RNA sequence: GAAGGGCCGCGAGCCCCAGCGCCUGGAGGAAGGAGAAGUCGUAACAAGGUAUCCGUAGGUGAACCUGCGGAUGGAUCCCU
RNA sequence: AUCCGGUCGAUCCUGCCGGAGCGCGACGCUCUCCCCAAGGACGAAGCCAUGCAUGCCUCAGGACGCGGCGGACGGCUCAGGACAACGGUUGCACCCCCCGUGGCGGUCGCCGGACACCGCUGGCAACCCGGCGCCAAGACGUGCGCGCAAGGGCGGGCCCCGGGCGAGCAGCGUGACGCAGCGACGGCCCGCCCGGGCUUCCGGGGCAUCACCCGGUCGGCGCGGUCGCGGCGCGCCGAGGGCCCGACGCCUGGCGGAGAAUCAGGGUUCGACUCCGGAGAGCGGGCCUGCGAGACGGCCCGCACAUCCAAGGACGGCAGCAGGCGCGGAACUUGCCCAAUGCGCGGCGCGCGGCGGCGCGACGGGGUGCGCGCGAGUCAGGCGGGCCCACCCCGACCCGCCAGGGCAAGGCUGGUGCCAGCAGCCGCGGUAAUUCCAGCUCGGCGAGCGUCGCGCGGCGCUGCUGCAGUUGAAACGCCCGUAGUUGGCCCCCCGCCGCCACGAGGAAACGGGAGCGCUCCAGGCAGGUUGGA
RNA sequence: GAAAAGGAGUGGCUCUGACGGGGUCAGAACUGGAACGGACGCGGGGAUCCCGACUGUUUACUAGAAACACAGCGU
């Protein structure tokens, strides 16, 4: 066979299973106000990766505090959080994986960076010049409306030094 | 408890099982091969063949009108059916010598709405698609 | 050809059992040899080399008596009885485990020592002795053996009474 | 099949080989002699992707070719060649003589030795027979034998061989309390003391071990091999045997790159 | 030692007979279903104008009628 | 871990019908950029024009030929086969094996003629061959040699229990046969190895409108054949063997497993194709050569089909790669390369395998603006690549598809007047239509939306978890009764099952899972002392 | 129904086994124009319709049947 063959792929959204449903199909566009969505496959996204992490953190829960992989998972989990910044240091305890958002998971974007460090008059101008190549990430150019910013490559946010705003 | 227990039992809530699935009617019509053999597509999507006849049809009790359908004869099997032509003035497309094709109502092959003995449809008509046919977006020739 | 694959035989319950594959090479059979008695050796070639040595046509073999512990080599003179079948004894057949007359000429020395077995003496003293055949002629080409002697010679010597 | 079998996909290739799951539908299959093909490592495995001396088939072939290979004291040139546990590893052009270890994963290690260290090979006894004429032989794990051997010599015990010569100058006997390291299961590459050998009539004995930290464990005696008499014979990697638990190695992962 | 021949072992192909499916023609005959707004009566629902209904047997254009035993789901929870 | 609409004058139920989610294909409409990637399997294992798919190196400039090694591995497909095969788990004290590794090597004076390539003459329509002749061996044949191939007779203990075992197994000795193999460039032979054959146990489709079934069938003795055991075969003797814990028979649009789809838990359904195992090469059969084949890119015959031909004859097997026909709702080029990966032989060969082409099956990422700079294209140079290109880098120019009465988010003008038409289900339409046909407006998901068929879910409408049986469908008219299922209380601290835990031993891939910024990502196993636990 | 329908073997000679002197039954090798119940003796078969249930009786000398009788049934 072509070694083609044996690359692995897979779906990373789910499709709610009510679709015509007024109540939450209105906060569902007041998301996609408050950051600059496409469509709603970015909201499900979002939903995807929340899931699972909530389903690892029931598996953990389910088990005993002095056990082997509560202490390897738990420890990897929160690290992998923090790192990423979905979860905050105060909080070093699995039961706190709990109580997460969506939200929490789009302050993370360099949308988001950028418009706390104000590097963009609004969100809706952060995403054009994302794509226009004028923001970079620590000296590396990131094309990436999406892209996901540990707290370490967070302090270097800032304009790429080869580009016409300089 | 009107019902086998106890750990030695489980032969028998296998045979109670067995013999009870049959007594479901979605579960017969599905797994018994009986409406495999009676389904005139043979258990497809949609099929093929040459219009023999142009038909009306009067609609069911409470409505009243005069539905449009085909005699069409199955190219793979010789078999004869009924299909609904949709849409308003599509049956002017229809000639009598047509290479048709033809798919379902929905419903697994029951009737729909007040079109007695109808459980087909015809979707293009010599290589073109009725759809488009009637929303012009392609023409028959001349 | 000709098979010993059990695939055609039924189950232990009587059914009759299906065909999955076509006749393969190593569960062949060969006819057999048939050994004549009174000097063809064929060569066979078995799976994987091995000589097999196939006979036709013997007439000598040697043979040991034991309790006196005598070998000598002799010529197969009749072939008088055989477990299976009289067919094999009519047609003077050469196979594993059937008893033949012997010449006497060989063991005739033998005759002079004395306190041995005069079942054996007085027969030697006549022109033939009776052996079993112990080896395969058709596996390997040769017919070799022992001459009787316990309750086995007074059993062999009651099925040939003149009845 | 109608015969033997040449070839050998990339995924039925045994898991220690370590080998990569895309870059090719085809794997080195191992040719017949000193070792088997599942407790192995083939030489071009060894060179080509451990240490880049070559890059490519193409040229381990011609560093096989103008013979810069010495195992076992003996020149090789077949690039699918079965290297094994204790076979000795010297390329001269680079000034490197190595014996053959495994890790405590499994896997197959080049440990560095010396000028005084490559003059012997361990071997496992694997049975003792009879062949012409009545001659005693010993036959053993890296498919040596030895005829004539001195009585003493038992099953399963272990030899100490000259690698020109071709004989036995001290041997090691398999008892309760000897230092001896595992070769396959799941504890291959532990080092542990015969601490119980318990026999079954018609079935495998069991062999149960201790390291030197008291961590205890058990397989069959055909994975038992004797390096020494309560110190080994030979060297052995600075991990010596002692098996991290998961939290322990990935801590250690972590300061790596920490 | 070749061609060629004799007997058996393996075993095509065809013939011939029986089994075993599955599909299909057919004068007649007899059901079921839908379009129906066609005749003839009025069996049931009220004590439906002879309370209704079960089993069985017979009889009549049709629904149905009648005999023998049963039931209340009856039109009666009620009397030396 | 969720419901909803459809049986009334109104009302509570049972119960189905219809709707709402994911996946697999097919059809319709539509299409800016990049990355990944499946693709004549679907009761046609139907038929094939054309080309290619297997070669590489002892004896003389070289070819040619001889000799040798390989062509039994690799590729394709799923027709047959339901106590098979297959999966785990045993065994061979019933076996066979090339290459390679390590051993071992004792065997009762340089020989002989002849074959192909090639020379001279030929037959034939083409297919293919004849006759004569001069020439080699790491080719045969014979063989120089210190006796040892197969098989066979005797050499065991008459409570029972190291050469090697759990196990009387393997050697040796000694009486007879025989003369095999190795020797004209020293190898017969032996351990290991991978592979095979068979073999113990447990698992291993539907139908009872298939209840009895089998007769080498079940066992015993003896020979034969086999690499070998065995009713495997043959002779003789006996009457066994399987079965409601489902035999036997029939059917399957039956390849098995690793796995995949769905989704609280328990479960349902599918296992064409990536790895492993099996089986076949149009259909019955037979066989030669070889360590290894009942081989079809080997041969021989019967059948069904086709092909050239001067009419006498010869000849084929795409379920190999491309391509054609036919079938069907349904599936791409009659490309270039052996550079990697592997295998063969040895520097080459390889339609393995790779690299481009077709490719809205499917996956992943980014746009159609923001308040004033970009990508999509064009032209140049790198980088990469067997040769080009795509990605990256630097220079200069520059939506659509369905709907708007309810289920279910979204409401005025004209036309038509139970017509035409809509409508999955309720229902709409009778000359004032919230539903048809249109215009305006608004809703939905969105480079993708809609229609059709099927699997899972919805479904506690298949119920082990967990349904119902007075009247809605449903307790056999009753009593006895075998198989089956179930069975009070008691002694603890023994043995044998069940059960619970923890181990040992065997495959990756997939599924999880630790670590790692392909710019992110679907990924991959990277990478800066390492690592793939 | 039924010897349904349909198939195969069968001579001579040389032997072998089973039954408690006596033949029968079973098996094998060889052999003959490709023959064998070698003369003799000795059913052709099947699918249906009408009548009478059946075995039996009758027009000696042109009629053997569907006619008579019959068991059973009834008056
Ligand atoms: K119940
Ligand atoms: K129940
Ligand atoms: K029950
Ligand atoms: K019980
Ligand atoms: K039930
Ligand atoms: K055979
Ligand atoms: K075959
Ligand atoms: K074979
Ligand atoms: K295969
Ligand atoms: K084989
Ligand atoms: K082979
Ligand atoms: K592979
Ligand atoms: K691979
Ligand atoms: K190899
Ligand atoms: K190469
Ligand atoms: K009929
Ligand atoms: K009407
Ligand atoms: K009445
Ligand atoms: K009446
Ligand atoms: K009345
Ligand atoms: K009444
Ligand atoms: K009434
Ligand atoms: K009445
Ligand atoms: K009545
Ligand atoms: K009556
Ligand atoms: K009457
Ligand atoms: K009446
Ligand atoms: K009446
Ligand atoms: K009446
Ligand atoms: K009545
Ligand atoms: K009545
Ligand atoms: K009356
Ligand atoms: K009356
Ligand atoms: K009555
Ligand atoms: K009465
Ligand atoms: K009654
Ligand atoms: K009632
Ligand atoms: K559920
Ligand atoms: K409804
Ligand atoms: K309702
Ligand atoms: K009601
Ligand atoms: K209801
Ligand atoms: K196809
Ligand atoms: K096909
Ligand atoms: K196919
Ligand atoms: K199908
Ligand atoms: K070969
Ligand atoms: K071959
Ligand atoms: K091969
Ligand atoms: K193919
Ligand atoms: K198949
Ligand atoms: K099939
Ligand atoms: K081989
Ligand atoms: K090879
Ligand atoms: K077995
Ligand atoms: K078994
Ligand atoms: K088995
Ligand atoms: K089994
Ligand atoms: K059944
Ligand atoms: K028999
Ligand atoms: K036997
Ligand atoms: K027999
Ligand atoms: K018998
Ligand atoms: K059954
Ligand atoms: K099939
Ligand atoms: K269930
Ligand atoms: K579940
Ligand atoms: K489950
Ligand atoms: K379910
Ligand atoms: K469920
Ligand atoms: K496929
Ligand atoms: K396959
Ligand atoms: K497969
Ligand atoms: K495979
Ligand atoms: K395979
Ligand atoms: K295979
Ligand atoms: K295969
Ligand atoms: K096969
Ligand atoms: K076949
Ligand atoms: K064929
Ligand atoms: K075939
Ligand atoms: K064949
Ligand atoms: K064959
Ligand atoms: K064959
Ligand atoms: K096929
Ligand atoms: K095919
Ligand atoms: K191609
Ligand atoms: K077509
Ligand atoms: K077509
Ligand atoms: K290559
Ligand atoms: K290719
Ligand atoms: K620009
Ligand atoms: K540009
Ligand atoms: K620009
Ligand atoms: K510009
Ligand atoms: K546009
Ligand atoms: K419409
Ligand atoms: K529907
Ligand atoms: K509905
Ligand atoms: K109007
Ligand atoms: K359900
Ligand atoms: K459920
Ligand atoms: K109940
Ligand atoms: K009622
Ligand atoms: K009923
Ligand atoms: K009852
Ligand atoms: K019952
Ligand atoms: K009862
Ligand atoms: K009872
Ligand atoms: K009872
Ligand atoms: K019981
Ligand atoms: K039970
Ligand atoms: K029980
Ligand atoms: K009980
Ligand atoms: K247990
Ligand atoms: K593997
Ligand atoms: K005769
Ligand atoms: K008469
Ligand atoms: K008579
Ligand atoms: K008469
Ligand atoms: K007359
Ligand atoms: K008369
Ligand atoms: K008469
Ligand atoms: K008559
Ligand atoms: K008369
Ligand atoms: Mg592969
Ligand atoms: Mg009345
Ligand atoms: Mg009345
Ligand atoms: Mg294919
Ligand atoms: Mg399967
Ligand atoms: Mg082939
Ligand atoms: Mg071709
Ligand atoms: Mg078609
Ligand atoms: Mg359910
Ligand atoms: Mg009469
Ligand atoms: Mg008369």
């Amino acid at each position: 066979p072509r070694i083609s063959r044996h690359r692995n792929s897979s779906k990373t959204y789910s499709t709610p299973k009510k679709p015509f449903t007024k109540p939450r199909l209105d906060a569902e566009l007041k998301l996609c106000g408050e950051y600059g969505l496409k469509c709603k496959r970015e909201i499900y996204r979002a939903r995807y990766m929340l899931a699972k992490i909530r389903r690892t953190a029931r598996n953990l829960l389910t088990l005993d505090e002095n056990d082997i992989k509560r202490r390897f998972e738990g420890a990897a989990l929160l690290r992998r959080l923090h790192m990423l910044g979905i979860l905050d240091e105060e909080k070093d305890q699995l039961d706190y994986v709990l109580g997460l958002r969506i939200e929490d998971i789009f302050k993370r974007r360099l949308q988001s960076v950028i418009v706390e460090s104000k590097l963009a008059k609004s969100v809706h101008h952060a995403r054009n010049m994302i794509k226009a190549r004028h923001i970079s990430v620590g000296g590396q150019i990131v094309n990436i409306p999406s892209y996901m910013v540990r707290i370490s490559n967070t302090s270097r946010v800032a304009i790429a030094d080869t580009s016409s705003l300089a | 408890m009107s019902k086998t227990s106890g750990l030695y039992t489980a032969r028998k809530l296998r045979t109670v099982r067995r013999v009870n699935r049959w007594a479901d009617k979605k579960y017969r019509k599905a797994h018994l091969g009986t409406w495999l053999k009676a389904n005139p597509l043979e258990g497809a999507c949609m099929a093929r063949g040459i219009v023999t006849q142009k038909i009306g049809i009067s609609a069911k009790q409470p409505n009243s009108a005069v539905r449009k359908a085909v005699r069409v004869q199955l190219t793979k099997n010789s078999k004869k059916i009924t299909a609904f032509v949709p849409r308003d003035g599509s049956i002017t497309y229809i000639d009598n010598n047509d290479e048709v094709l033809v798919a379902g109502f929905g419903r697994a092959g029951r009737a729909v709405g007040d079109i007695p003995g109808c459980r087909f449809k015809v979707i293009k008509v010599a290589g073109i698609g009725l759809l488009a046919l009637f929303l012009r977006k392609r023409e028959k020739r001349a | 050809g000709i098979t010993h694959d059990k695939m055609y035989k039924r189950s232990k319950t009587g059914a009759v059992q299906g065909k999955w594959h076509k006749k393969r090479k190593y569960n062949l059979g060969r006819q057999p040899a048939n050994t004549k008695l009174i000097q063809k050796i064929s060569t066979i070639r078995c799976r994987g080399g091995n000589i097999k040595r196939r006979a036709l046509r013997l007439s000598h073999g040697s043979f040991a008596w034991g309790s006196a512990d005598i070998s000598h080599k002799a010529r197969i003179l009749q072939v008088v009885y055989n477990s299976t079948s009289n067919e094999l004894v009519r047609t003077n057949t050469l196979v594993k485990g059937c008893v033949v007359q012997i010449d006497s000429a060989p063991f005739k020395s033998a005759l002079s020592n004395d306190t041995l077995d005069k079942e054996i003496l007085d027969q030697i003293r006549g022109d033939h002795i009776l052996a079993r055949i112990s080896s395969r002629p058709g596996q390997v080409g040769t017919a070799d053996g022992y001459i009787l002697e316990g309750p086995e010679l007074l059993f062999y010597q009651k099925k040939l009474a003149p009845k | 099949a109608r015969g033997v079998r040449k070839h050998l996909k990339r995924l039925n290739a045994p898991k220690h080989w370590l080998l990569d799951k895309m870059g090719g539908i085809w794997a080195p299959r191992p040719t017949n002699g000193p070792h088997g093909l599942r407790e192995c490592i083939p030489l071009i495995l060894i060179l080509r992707n451990r240490l880049h001396y070559a890059n490519t088939y193409a040229e381990t072939s011609m560093i096989l070719q103008d013979k810069n290979v010495l195992i076992d004291g003996k020149p090789r040139t077949d690039p699918t060649f079965p290297v094994g546990f204790m076979d000795v590893f010297e390329i001269p052009k680079v000034h490197k003589t190595f014996r053959v270890l495994y890790d405590v994963k499994g896997r197959f290690t080049l440990v560095p030795i010396q000028s005084n260290e490559a003059g012997f090979k361990l071997c496992r006894v694997q049975k003792i027979f009879l062949g012409d004429k009545g001659m005693p032989y010993l036959s053993t794990h890296d498919a040596r034998t030895i005829r004539f051997p001195h009585p003493d010599i038992k099953t399963n015990d272990t030899i100490k061989i000259n690698l020109k010569t071709g004989k036995i100058d001290e041997w090691y006997k398999f008892d309760i309390g000897k230092i001896v390291m595992v070769t396959g299961g799941r504890n291959c590459g532990r080092i542990g003391t015969i601490q119980a050998i318990d026999k079954h009539m018609g079935s495998y004995t069991m062999i149960r071990m201790k390291d030197t930290e008291g961590t205890e464990f058990l397989t069959r005696l055909c994975n038992v091999f004797v390096i020494g008499n309560d110190s080994p014979a030979v060297a052995i990697p600075t991990t010596k045997g002692i098996r991290p638990d998961i939290i322990k190695n990935r801590e250690l992962r972590l300061r790596s790159i920490a």
